[PDB]
């Protein structure tokens, strides 16, 4: 499926997981953040990169990326 | 008349130039995608962040240049 | 008064107000020199 | 999941039920001759009256008739793609692949079958 | 004489599509009354057609083949022959006029920045301060060279917002 | 040398019909072939 | 129950607020930053639904806005009564209206624009004007052009009355919310007094007034020698030499013997062969009983005396086995949610102006219309694209109502909620609809195409080779020419010359004559029924899936107007509601094209041209019948055998229609860019623009940006809607004008 | 979260009629997915696969050919009544899989226990250019 990938730009104000619509990023303890949050992608397969979580990242550039590639039937977002 | 078709024939070279080299020299990266070069040649967009980011790589900058090109010749 | 001047200072009506002044300018020109082309004193 | 008075008739369900492709009572030869009997008879029609050689009478019928077996010749040939490309891998035996083949072998005699009647039939 | 073209008075396609317009706008005059206003409105127009037939020939300007009137762009060219008029000058006060626009909106632009909310006085303009401006971009070559040599009409590419590569 | 009169007749309907018709038959085969 | 609420001074009068441009709504109170912004303040202007939550405030300021658009309309109309006053030959083309084309428009002598001032006749120089208003005016009665300037004064009075009354009924005296949520006594009050009463108004002034001023004018005395209208009113022996009737002085109507009233109420159904129209006493006939029956109907809502009905019981009580709660919440859908009504509004008054049209084009309702062919075709095109446009913004504000105000507790087993459920059947059995329809009409055009490229006449499906006549218009046109025969005893003659009878014809001009219809005919219609199936398919999949598709499941909570959901699932382009409008909006736009094309020349073939003593000589000698059956045809006997007069109209009064027509084509070539490419291209490109005004200083404050996905779009279909409405326009007109 | 709870088909369905949008032949080819939630009280709600239903007081089941169907009706009762429902994944063969509640405490919260995975930990825009990975198949992501 698609690759979500996490810098450590994030500041763990958890809009990517509440804007990902197919329950894709997770919250996970961290040092490296004044929240002590740090987004993960432990269900990759399931995304269908929507781009939703970049959408509501509040960071300059982008503290998650998605890549497209190698599309499944989870990945086009396909009934049947 | 022939002047005149002939500065339309310079546009056309030059507004094509113009598509073609912002999408060569723009094509690993920009400001709206500073990492365009981690996507390829040919992705259709980032999505609705940032404003929008539809038509951004460098082959749609080619495929509006293959339009100008057929208008010009 | 005041607030309707800076409606006034808005750009759309002062884009407006050039757009009657250079129109009735040109216009007048026109008019007082009838179809000139070359610049000839 | 949302059932209509159409689609859930009795008179509509028995319809369908004695049909040659969900009879589920024969084997896939005799379902396909009657589907090529069938489908060979009706498509012979538009050919006999609307073809190229319509204004001469005689040889528009037997145009019509050859152009209509072409036409279930393409019809058979696609059906046989379809059995060999479609059920290639792993209690009807229809959607088996050489239930499929004897299937499309029942077509294209049915459907030869039905273009000789239908010119039988246009000749009386 | 330039280009293998003939003069709008020497030439006879000239007098030709002049009297073809005058002969048709005999024929739009006569359908009329000489106590109305459309025959008013249409000698005018008769009368600016001829003045203006008039003012482009002894003029310099020349026409080639159909009697349309043809310019020369070249300068040198032009000093040389008396088109100077043509092309030349026109040029050369649509610079002057194009300068002044410039000259007023970089003011305007340095002018409205060195203060709260700039955006507010980019979108509700300051009138006194924009006719100022415009009354004040009579001698814009004179400020653009100028800014050119102290320097600050250019901006050094540290301080200037740039594309990653 | 030069082709018989038939080879119009012929050719284009094999090239225009019978060609394409195993041409698609082939790639049909290619692209829904499973393992 | 029902009275008036009103708040008494709600908004104070200040300009406070016109100062700040973005003070409707918190995202634009904040102040501009960028200049997408700025698009942003000229688009949710009048999203009132989006300002505020209150159902009062929206239904206020829709209320100011309906005044104010009624103050600009009359406007509109008191300037087209004082051009008709002033710079006009009205009173010339009064004299002789086969002879002198109306003129009401005159250019100042500045740039050479004086050409366009053409010979219209009558010793006046202006623009040849299609709009019909000086047989609308003469339909009217009107005479001199003192009365013109009359209802150009009162005009302006009565649109600075209304902008007063916006104002007022805004600032000062608000309505609150149960006067506006009054439907049955607004319903009762607009068909009895707005429709009903304007009627009777209308029909008394056709009885007093405009009857015998038409009447005299049809007898061919000079209009300064007509007596004036109040003469008519009020001295009654030149309304009884006229009609002998009025000698009775309201008896008739009073002792019910109507029948005493039938020389200037009549039913001659037809045209008037003097002036080729319809019969002023058949019109105030008509109207007079249109307002009987609108005063029937508006006595039919109860609002505060007991008798009368409920639209909520109607609603309810008409429910049915197979549809569960039949028309259950539609009353507190349609009392609560303002774009419903906008989308019932829309629907109805489209289909009623393409109605306008058709029956328009078929009866024309004024005198000296149907020999002035520009001014019907101008007429019946314009309320076409009208009629097209608001059926296009009614499945647009449905969509709107369906992401915004459908509340699902209201619907559970409704019929909404029904359509909801079967949604993809209604959308899958459209699309197959469509798809036949499209085979079977326009492979036939190709069809026919080929057969005749390939040099097989007898094989095309023509009038000549395969007759698929229109058997059931055919009928339905000889039962109608039967209609006065045996089912309509009463009347003179048929309803219209349309389904059959002679050729009427003034001036020498043909005002109407019997329509045939053969293969092309059923062709274009087939067509047309097509492009209509598509644009219903689209705007109805637009509508149906706005909340939620398998796509996308929570497309409600992305709302109405958003540009994409990005490239996942394949790609989620153009997948909003709003979307599937701008999509249609090219539909409905081909459609309303394809149709007004086959008007134009069925109408130029088979119906206009000049009457001779051999025959009717048409315009383009009824090629219809033979050149329409192939897209070759319509691409040179109608598009290139007509279209010379635009281009070959440099140097008249024309030349301006040529001029429209190049900027047309212009402007819907330059559609294109906006239509394809997308936002990152001209993004990086106004970066650049950026990088080059850093570099000299002049980077304005307001960051410039690309236009939105959605603005992006509006633009292209926009400018590509104006630009061929507006080649359309040139080329109709100009050919309409030179050759007509 | 302590324990993973089990569905139970046996649950009844919210007071719906006939769903258009529903599940394809891919629910009896593929997996498709279940959504459980407790209701307190009898109230109606709208579904992403057409109109609205009617939820049972008590235990709810539903059924969805898409995961995205499936936190959208979540994310609809979270936002609305505030449910917590919970959707499982069921394959062909029966296999059931716990799907939105991997901890249990919802992926807004962090509960300490979750291993963050496919965090790249530099910054972005110092990754590497694609020459420098070629003819690799190693994205300059991936690293
Ligand atoms: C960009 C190309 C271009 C150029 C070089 C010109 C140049 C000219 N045209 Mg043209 N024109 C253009 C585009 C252009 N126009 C377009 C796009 C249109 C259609 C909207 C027209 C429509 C048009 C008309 C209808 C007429 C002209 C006229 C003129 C003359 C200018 C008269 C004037 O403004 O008063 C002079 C004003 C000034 C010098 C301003 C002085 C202000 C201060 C003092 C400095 C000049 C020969 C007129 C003319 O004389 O024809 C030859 C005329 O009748 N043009
Ligand atoms: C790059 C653009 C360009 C081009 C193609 C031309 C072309 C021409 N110029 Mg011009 N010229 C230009 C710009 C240009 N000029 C500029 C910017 C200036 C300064 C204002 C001049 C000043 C100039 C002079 C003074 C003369 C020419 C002359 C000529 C002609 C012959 C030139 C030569 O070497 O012999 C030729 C038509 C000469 C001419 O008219 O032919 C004898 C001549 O005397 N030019
Ligand atoms: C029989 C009485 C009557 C009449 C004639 C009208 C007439 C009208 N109403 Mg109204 N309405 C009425 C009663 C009436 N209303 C009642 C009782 C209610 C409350 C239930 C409403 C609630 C209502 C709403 C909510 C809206 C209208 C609107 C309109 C306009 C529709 C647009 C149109 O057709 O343009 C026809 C235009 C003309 C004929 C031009 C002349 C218009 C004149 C000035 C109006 C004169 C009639 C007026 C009602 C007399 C009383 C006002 C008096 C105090 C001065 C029209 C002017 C719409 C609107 O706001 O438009 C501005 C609108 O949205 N009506
Ligand atoms: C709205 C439409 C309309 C209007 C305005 C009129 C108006 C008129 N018609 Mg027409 N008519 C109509 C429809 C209409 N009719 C229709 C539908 C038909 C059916 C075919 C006819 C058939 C018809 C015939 C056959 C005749 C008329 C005639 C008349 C006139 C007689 C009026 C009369 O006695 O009525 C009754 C009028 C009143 C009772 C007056 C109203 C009460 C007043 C206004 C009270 C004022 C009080 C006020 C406070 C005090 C003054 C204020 C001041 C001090 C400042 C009048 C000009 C007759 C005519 O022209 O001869 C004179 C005639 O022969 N009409
Ligand atoms: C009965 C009339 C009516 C009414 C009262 C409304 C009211 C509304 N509509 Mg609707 N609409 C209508 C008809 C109507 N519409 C029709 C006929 C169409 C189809 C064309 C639409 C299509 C439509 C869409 C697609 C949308 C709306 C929206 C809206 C809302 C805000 C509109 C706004 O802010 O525009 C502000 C004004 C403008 C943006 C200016 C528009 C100017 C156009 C684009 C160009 C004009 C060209 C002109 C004719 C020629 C210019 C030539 C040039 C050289 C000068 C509001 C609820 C929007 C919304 O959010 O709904 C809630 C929305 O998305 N409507
Ligand atoms: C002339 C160009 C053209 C054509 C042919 C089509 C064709 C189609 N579009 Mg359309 N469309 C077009 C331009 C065109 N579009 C443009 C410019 C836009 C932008 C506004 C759209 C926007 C649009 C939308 C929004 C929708 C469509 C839909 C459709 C379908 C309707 C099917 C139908 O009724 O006709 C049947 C098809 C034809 C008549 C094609 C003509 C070709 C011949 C006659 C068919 C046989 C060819 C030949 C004999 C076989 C060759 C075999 C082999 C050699 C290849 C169809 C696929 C709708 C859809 O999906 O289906 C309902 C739909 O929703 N289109
Ligand atoms: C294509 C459709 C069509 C159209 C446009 C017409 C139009 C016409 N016909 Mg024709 N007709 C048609 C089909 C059509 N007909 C088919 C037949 C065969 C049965 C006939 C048989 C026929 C005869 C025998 C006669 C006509 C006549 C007429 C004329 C007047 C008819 C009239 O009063 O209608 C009513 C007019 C209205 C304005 C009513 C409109 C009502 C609106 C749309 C609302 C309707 C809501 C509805 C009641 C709700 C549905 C209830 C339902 C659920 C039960 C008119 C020119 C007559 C004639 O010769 O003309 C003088 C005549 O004698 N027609
Ligand atoms: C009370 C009184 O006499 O008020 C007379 C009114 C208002 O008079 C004054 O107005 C001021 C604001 O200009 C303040 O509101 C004052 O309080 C008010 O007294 O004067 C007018 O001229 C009436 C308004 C005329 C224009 C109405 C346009 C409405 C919109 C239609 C579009
Ligand atoms: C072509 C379009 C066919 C649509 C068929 C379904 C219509 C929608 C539908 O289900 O309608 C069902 C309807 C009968 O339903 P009821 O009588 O229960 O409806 C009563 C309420 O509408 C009040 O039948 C018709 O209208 C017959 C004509 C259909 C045409
Ligand atoms: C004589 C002549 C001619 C020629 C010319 C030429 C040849 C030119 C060249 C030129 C060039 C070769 C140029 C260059 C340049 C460069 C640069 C680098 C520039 C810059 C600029 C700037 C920077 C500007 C600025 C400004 C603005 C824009 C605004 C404000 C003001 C100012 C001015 C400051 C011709 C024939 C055509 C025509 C006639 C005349
Ligand atoms: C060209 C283009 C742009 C760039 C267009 C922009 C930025 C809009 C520019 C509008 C200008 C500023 C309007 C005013 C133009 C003139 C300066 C005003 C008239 C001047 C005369 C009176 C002298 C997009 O942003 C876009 C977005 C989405 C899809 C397609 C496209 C698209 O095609
Ligand atoms: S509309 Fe543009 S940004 Fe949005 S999904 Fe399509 S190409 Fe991407």
């Amino acid at each position: 499926a698609h690759v979500v990938k996490i810098y450590d730009t994030c500041i763990g104000c958890t809009q990517c997981v509440r804007a990902c619509p197919l329950d894709v990023l997770e919250m996970v303890p961290w040092d490296g953040c004044k929240a002590a949050q740090m987004a993960s992608s432990p269900r990759t397969e399931d995304c269908v990169g929507c781009k939703r979580c970049e959408t509501a990242c509040p960071t300059d550039f982008l503290s998650v990326r998605v890549y497209l590639g190698n599309e499944s039937t989870r990945s086009l977002g396909l009934a049947y | 008349g022939d002047f005149l078709v002939h500065h339309a024939i310079a546009l056309g070279l030059h507004t094509t130039t113009l598509i073609l080299v912002k999408g060569a020299l723009d094509a690993r990266g920009s400001k709206l995608m500073p990492d365009k070069k981690d996507f390829g040649y040919s992705f259709p967009c980032d999505g609705p962040g940032r404003g929008g980011t539809c038509d951004i790589s460098a082959y749609d900058a080619f495929y509006l240049a293959v339009f100008w090109m057929l208008n010009t010749i | 008064m005041k607030d309707f001047t800076t409606y006034l200072s808005t750009a759309p009506v002062v884009g407006l107000g050039w757009a009657i002044f250079t129109s009735g300018l040109l216009i007048e020109i026109n008019r007082f020199f009838p179809d000139p082309l070359v610049f000839s004193f | 999941m949302l059932e209509t008075p159409v689609t859930s008739a009795p008179i509509v369900a028995n319809y369908l039920s004695n049909l040659p492709a969900y009879r589920t009572g024969v084997a896939p030869n005799l379902r396909g001759v009657e589907i090529g009997l069938a489908h060979g008879f009706l498509l012979a029609g538009p050919f006999i009256k609307l073809g190229p050689l319509r204004n001469v009478p005689g040889a528009a019928e037997v145009v019509g008739c050859m152009s209509a077996a072409g036409l279930v010749l393409i019809l058979a040939l696609c059906l046989s793609l379809y059995g060999n490309a479609a059920f290639q891998s792993t209690q009807d035996p229809l959607m088996s692949s050489e239930g499929w083949a004897k299937f499309a072998g029942g077509f294209t005699v049915g459907g030869l079958s039905g273009v000789a009647w239908a010119y039988v039939l246009t000749q009386v | 004489d330039v280009a293998g073209l003939t003069p709008c008075s020497e030439s006879k396609a000239y007098n030709k599509l002049e009297r073809k317009e005058l002969k048709t706008l005999e024929k739009r005059l006569k359908k009329y009354e000489p106590g109305s206003a459309p025959y008013l409105a249409l000698q005018a127009t008769k009368e600016r057609t001829q003045n203006r037939f008039k003012n482009y020939a002894k003029a310099g300007l020349l026409c080639g083949n159909d009697g349309l009137p043809h310019l020369i762009s070249d300068p040198g060219l032009a000093l040389r022959f008396n088109h100077a008029g043509e092309v030349f000058i026109p040029t050369f006060g649509f610079l002057y006029v194009a300068g002044y626009i410039g000259h007023v909106g970089r003011q305007y632009i340095i002018k409205s920045k060195e203060d709260a909310k700039p955006t507010d006085k980019e979108i509700i303009l300051d009138v006194p301060l924009a006719l100022q401006l415009a009354f004040q971009g009579w001698a814009w070559p004179l400020a653009a060279i100028q800014e050119l040599r102290n320097g600050s009409l250019l901006e050094k590419d540290e301080n200037i917002t740039v594309s990653p590569r | 040398f030069v082709p018989p009169a038939w080879a119009p007749s012929l050719f284009v309907p094999l090239t225009g019909l019978v060609l394409p018709a195993i041409g698609m038959a082939w790639a049909f085969t290619y692209i829904q072939k499973e393992k | 129950k029902v009275k008036i609420a009103v708040d008494r001074n709600p908004v104070e009068t200040n300009f406070e607020k016109w100062a700040k441009p973005g003070h409707f709504s918190r995202a634009l109170a904040k102040g501009p930053n960028t200049t997408t912004w700025i698009w942003n303040l000229h688009a949710d202007a009048h999203d009132f639904d989006n300002h505020t939550s209150d159902l009062e405030e929206i239904s206020r300021k829709v209320f100011s806005a309906h005044f104010g658009q009624l103050g600009i309309i009359l406007i509109w109309l008191s300037g087209m009564y004082f051009h008709g006053a002033r710079f006009s030959n009205y009173e010339g083309w009064l004299s002789d209206p086969t002879h002198i084309k109306p003129s009401a428009q005159v250019v100042w002598p500045i740039v050479g624009q004086e050409i366009l001032n053409g010979d219209v006749g009558g010793g006046f120089q202006g623009i040849q004007i299609t709009s019909g208003f000086f047989q609308l005016w003469r339909a009217s009665g009107i005479t001199s052009e003192l009365q013109l300037y009359s209802t150009a004064i009162g005009g302006l009075v009565l649109a600075a009355a209304c902008f007063f009354a916006g104002w007022f009924h805004y600032h000062k005296a608000a309505p609150k919310l149960e006067w506006f949520q009054n439907v049955e006594s607004m319903l009762n009050h607009h068909l009895a007094g707005l429709l009903g009463l304007g009627s009777l108004a209308w029909a008394g002034h056709q009885i007093h007034v405009s009857l015998p001023v038409n009447k005299l004018l049809d007898a061919g005395v000079d209009p300064k020698e007509i007596p004036l209208p109040h003469e008519f009113l009020l001295n009654q022996s030149i309304i009884a030499d006229l009609y002998p009737s009025f000698s009775k002085g309201l008896a008739p109507f009073f002792t019910l013997n109507w029948a005493e009233y039938s020389d200037f109420l009549t039913f001659k159904g037809g045209l008037n062969p003097v002036t080729g129209g319809l019969w002023l006493s058949d019109t105030a006939h008509h109207h007079l009983a249109i307002a009987v029956l609108f005063l029937v109907a508006g006595h039919q809502y109860r609002t505060n005396w007991g008798i009368g009905h409920s639209i909520k019981d109607i609603l309810e009580s008409h429910k049915g086995p197979f549809t569960g709660n039949g028309h259950a919440g539609l009353y507190e859908i349609l009392t609560t949610s303002w774009h419903a009504q906008l989308a019932i509004n829309l629907a109805l008054f489209g289909s009623l102006s393409i109605i306008v049209a058709h029956h328009m084009y078929a009866m024309p309702p004024y005198p000296y219309l149907a020999t002035d062919y520009g001014t019907q075709l101008s007429l019946f095109t314009h309320h076409m694209w009208i009629g097209g446009f608001c059926v296009v913004g009614a499945g647009a504000h449905a969509a709107i109502f369906m992401v915004r105000d459908y509340d699902p507790t209201n619907n559970y087993n409704n019929l909404l909620d029904r359509v909801i459920r079967h949604r993809d059947a209604i959308i899958s059995h459209l699309n197959w609809v469509s798809i036949f329809l499209g085979f079977h009409s326009f492979g036939l055009y190709i069809h026919n195409d080929t057969m005749s490229a390939l040099g097989r006449p007898q094989d095309m499906f023509s009038d000549t080779a395969i007759q698929l006549q229109p058997v059931f218009a055919q009928w339905i046109q000889n039962t109608h020419f039967t209609a006065p025969q045996l089912t309509a005893p009463n009347a003179l003659a048929a309803t219209s010359l349309t389904w059959g009878g002679d050729v009427v014809a003034v001036g020498g001009k043909v005002a109407m004559m019997p329509i045939a219809l053969g293969t092309s005919d059923f062709l274009v219609h087939h067509i047309h029924a097509f492009t209509i199936h598509v644009t219903v398919l689209i705007l109805l999949k637009g509508v149906l899936f706005a909340r939620s598709s398998r796509l996308i499941p929570d497309k409600a909570n992305l709302g109405f107007r958003f540009p994409c959901d990005g490239p996942g699932r394949g790609g989620t382009c153009q997948v909003s509601a709003w979307d599937h409008v701008f999509l249609g909006l090219f539909w409905m736009y081909n459609s309303l094209s394809i149709v007004i094309f086959h008007f134009s020349w069925k109408m130029q073939s088979d119906v206009w041209g000049t009457v001779t003593d051999s025959g009717v000589s048409h315009i383009t000698g009824g090629n219809f019948a033979q050149s329409a059956n192939t897209i070759n045809g319509w691409l040179r006997d109608f598009l290139w055998a007509q279209s010379s007069q635009v281009i070959q109209s440099y140097g008249s009064a024309l030349s301006a229609y040529g001029l429209m027509f190049l900027g047309a084509h212009f402007v819907w070539a330059f559609s294109l860019m906006f239509l394809f490419s997308g936002r990152g291209y001209w993004q990086e490109l106004i970066e650049s623009i950026v990088w080059a005004h850093n570099k000299l200083r002049v980077a304005p404050s307001i960051q410039p940006r690309a236009l939105s996905i959605t603005q992006g779009r509006a633009v292209g279909v926009a400018h590509y809607l104006l630009g061929g409405i507006a080649t359309t326009w040139s080329f109709f007109l100009a050919r309409i004008i030179a050759v007509g | 979260p302590w324990k993973q709870p089990e569905l139970d088909p046996d649950t009844p369905s919210p007071i719906f009629g006939g769903s258009t949008g529903g599940l394809l032949r891919k629910a009896q080819v593929e997996e498709f997915y279940v959504t459980t939630w407790e209701s307190p009280k009898e109230q109606i709600f709208e579904m992403p696969t057409g109109g609205a239903a009617i939820m049972r007081k008590g235990p709810n089941l539903l059924k969805f050919a898409r995961k995205e169907q499936c936190l959208a009706l979540t994310t609809q009762l979270r936002t609305k009544f505030k449910m917590t429902p919970c959707f499982y994944r069921v394959y062909a063969d029966g296999k059931v899989e716990y799907l939105h509640p991997k901890d249990g405490v919802y992926p807004e919260k962090v509960n300490a226990g979750r291993v963050g995975v496919n965090q790249n930990m530099r910054s972005i825009g110092e990754n590497v250019d694609p020459i420098k990975v070629k003819f690799t198949g190693s994205q300059p992501f991936t690293i």
